Formats: structure tokens, C-alpha cells, sequence
């Protein structure tokens, strides 16, 4: 039950700083080395920086030195990236990472970081409506990544398949979420999509009904 | 500068596949901080090999590792549906930085080929009362990943407005893609239906919508 929960990531501008942190928690944070490493899309992994168990010595990749920064709280088990002059090239998911020696178990669930020139849009979200039925909701015209939708507050999971996001011309991406859910629920039970869009923090909960 | 992978490795079920990783004597060849990830699309990486050859309890011992000079290999026995993946090869190098591989994408071949699903959404009404109209083609539980969405207005072509993901591996590992159609609310009143059409191998499945 080691966690390594990262945070912050969103849209940034050209030459903007964004600051990612990863909270720690069923392990000693401390006697543990720590990394970070980023993914473009889609390509691979590629490390960023490591930092020792105390903090004494950190290190970075060339394509990085300069610009970010690596450190830890070892009261508050937190690990942190500072990084400054951000390139469109820096764009990608950020894991962080604990060390076991010479080898990382263990890795965030990574946030996107996005380095773009382009506005933060919300989406607008619309229903579609229905043994078994499919229904959904149209999640439109967003940007940037990513997106979450659950039903009914996470009491709805099964049976959920959201859908990768289309990206249009405009630039702008849109998804849809559909649940098949039994057709005896339908005039009993209700059914809500919860929406979450982050970088505009967006949260539209939109009911669907046949 | 790079851990040197093969891009691309396939082989079919139950077979064995290995995959190199070519480093320095400034890495591989000079350190035992081996260690190999598996990462499943929309995931993070997985731990699946440390020291060259040792395995983290969970790792099945399908998998395993071995090194030769400045070439670190990991190989795959009794290749399943879920072996398929992208994996990465790690290193220790010489200023205490770290390093990993191109990266290795995993095909398993003789898999059972699977007819897609297809749901298709007429415009809502909110929408509609919004100005816009967008048909919306859900594609699911299809194998292998390839598949051409094409859409029809009544019984005619539509090219313009029409948006396809590339297909992508589900939980089931199986396959879904989607198709959206952007129209006029008029365009989607005047005609009489409005039909996607999904073509998976050799066999097309059509879904139509009206607005009743």
C-alpha cells in the first residue's frame, strides 16, 4: 500500500513555470531515493531527475538542467519539480517514482503537462440517451487534456467504457462516456454523468434520461 | 546516448519473444542496475525486472532477464494477450544519471479475431437547441485494431465533418475507436436518417438514427 499521488500539470504558455508534486505515503519517504520522469506522446520514457534519500545529491538530464528543479519534504513525504522556461518540447505525462537501489517500484499515476500557446476552452457536455441499454453523455469541445467523467459520484462503475478523445481541426478534443445499465433501472434509477475538466476547473453533472 | 530497442517485436500465443537492450560499457556492461518496465497504454510503467534477472513478487516468472556485454535482454515466455505492451529497459549510468531504452511495442498475434460493437447517438437536444448537431459513433470489442468508419446521410456519402480516433486497446483487450459527425441541425432534419457504417475485416455492421 505504498502511494505515490502527483498533482499539479495543466496548460502552461511558452516560457511559463509549473511546479509538479508527488505525496508519498506507505513507505519511509525518507531511507528511499526518488525520480521523475515524463513521457511525450507518444513516445517514451525518459528519465528527468533523481534526488537521494536526503536530498544532498540530485541530478539531471541535460535536456532538463537549468530549468527544473528536484526536492523533497522529508516532515511532509512530498517530492517536487520546479520548472522554469518551459518548450513545447517539454510537453508530456510526468511520473514520479520511488527507488529501491539502481531500480524504481512503484510510480505515480502521472500528470500531463501541457506546453502550448493555445487557451484553456471547458467543454460542454451533453446527454445521449437511451435487458441492458447503452446511454451516455458527449463530452464536447475541450482543451487541453485531460478529462474524468464517473457516474453517479463513482456509486456506477460497471459497465462504464469512456471512450479516447477525438482530437478535431479546431484543436479541440472531445470524448464520450456511455454505461450500459440494466433496462429495469431505467424510470427508477438516475443516472449522472460527472464531468471534471481541470484546466478551466470545469465540473458540469448532467443528467440522463430516455 | 540511448539504450538501443528493437521498435517493434511480434510473435504469436504461447511463444517466447526476447528483446534486446544495446547501451555503453558506461551502463550495461558496467553496472548490475538493470531493471526492465512493462507500461500497458494509458498506464504507468510496471516493474517487472531489477538486477538483470531478479523478480518483484507479482511478476510472473514468464518473464525474465539476462545480459551479455552492453546488451541487457529481457525475455517473454508463453506470450499472452496481456504481455501486450510496451517495455523499457533501465540503466545506471556513470555520472549517477539514469537512462532508459527506445522502448519495445509487444504484438501477440494468433489471437480470436472479434466483430465490433457499435453504438450510434443521434444529436441531443440540448445540443440541437444550442446550434449544433454531432452524431456520435461508439466502436468497441474488435480484434485486431484496425477498422474504416464511413458515414451516410439517407444512402449517400458524407466526407466533410466527420472526426475517427485511432483504435485503441480496451480493459478486454480488445479494441474501440469512435467516429463523430458534425452537422447543421437542418442537415440532420432534412434527410431522413443517418447511418455509421463500421467495416472490421471483411464484414460491415450499420447503425442508423432519426429524428423522431
Amino acid at each position: 500500500e505504498v502511494q505515490l499521488v502527483e498533482s499539479g500539470g495543466g496548460l502552461v504558455q511558452p516560457g511559463g513555470s509549473l511546479r509538479l508534486s508527488c505525496a508519498a505515503s506507505g513507505f519511509t519517504f525518507s531511507n528511499s531515493g526518488m525520480i521523475w520522469v515524463r513521457q511525450a506522446p507518444g513516445k517514451g520514457l525518459e528519465w528527468v531527475s533523481y534526488i537521494s534519500l536526503s536530498g544532498a545529491n540530485t541530478y539531471y538530464a541535460d535536456s532538463v538542467k537549468g530549468r527544473f528543479t528536484i526536492s523533497r519534504d522529508n516532515s511532509q513525504n512530498t517530492l517536487s519539480l520546479q520548472m522554469n522556461s518551459l518548450r513545447v518540447e517539454d510537453t508530456a505525462m510526468y511520473y514520479c517514482a520511488k527507488e529501491g537501489w539502481s531500480y524504481f517500484d512503484f510510480w505515480g499515476q502521472g500528470v500531463l503537462v501541457t506546453v502550448s500557446g493555445a487557451s484553456t476552452k471547458g467543454p460542454s457536455v451533453f446527454p445521449l440517451a437511451p435487458g441492458t441499454a447503452a446511454l451516455g453523455c458527449l463530452v464536447k469541445d475541450y482543451f487541453p487534456e485531460p478529462v474524468t467523467v464517473s457516474w453517479n459520484s463513482g456509486a456506477l462503475t460497471s459497465g462504464v467504457h469512456t471512450f479516447p478523445a477525438v482530437l478535431q481541426s479546431s484543436g479541440l478534443y472531445s470524448l464520450s462516456s456511455v454505461v450500459t445499465v440494466p433496462s429495469s433501472s431505467l424510470g427508477t434509477q438516475t443516472y449522472i454523468c460527472n464531468v471534471n475538466h481541470k484546466p478551466s476547473n470545469t465540473k458540469v453533472d448532467k443528467r440522463v434520461e430516455p | 546516448s540511448a539504450l538501443t530497442q528493437p521498435p517493434s517485436v511480434s510473435k504469436s500465443l504461447g511463444q517466447s519473444v526476447t528483446i534486446s537492450c544495446t547501451g555503453t560499457s558506461s551502463d550495461i556492461g558496467a553496472y548490475t542496475g538493470v531493471s526492465w518496465y512493462q507500461q500497458h497504454s494509458g498506464t504507468a510503467p510496471r516493474l517487472l525486472i531489477y538486477d538483470v534477472s531478479k523478480r518483484p513478487s507479482g511478476v510472473s516468472d514468464r518473464f525474465s532477464g539476462s545480459k551479455s556485454g552492453n546488451t541487457a535482454s529481457l525475455t517473454i515466455s508463453g506470450l499472452q494477450t496481456d504481455d501486450e505492451a510496451d517495455y523499457y529497459c533501465c540503466s545506471y549510468r556513470t555520472g549517477a544519471t539514469y537512462i532508459f531504452g527506445t522502448g519495445t511495442r509487444v504484438t501477440v498475434l494468433g489471437q480470436p479475431k472479434g466483430a465490433p460493437s457499435v453504438t450510434l447517438f443521434p444529436p441531443s437536444s440540448e445540443e440541437l437547441q444550442a446550434n449544433k448537431a454531432t452524431l456520435v459513433c461508439l466502436i468497441s470489442d474488435f480484434y485486431p485494431g484496425a477498422v474504416t468508419v464511413a458515414w451516410k446521410a439517407d444512402s449517400s456519402p458524407v466526407k466533410a465533418g466527420v472526426e475517427t480516433t485511432t483504435p485503441s486497446k480496451q480493459s478486454n483487450n480488445k479494441y474501440a475507436a469512435s467516429s463523430y459527425l458534425s452537422l447543421t441541425p437542418e442537415q440532420w432534419k432534412s434527410h431522413r436518417s443517418y447511418s455509421c457504417q463500421v467495416t472490421h475485416e471483411g464484414s460491415t455492421v450499420e447503425k442508423t438514427v432519426a429524428p423522431t
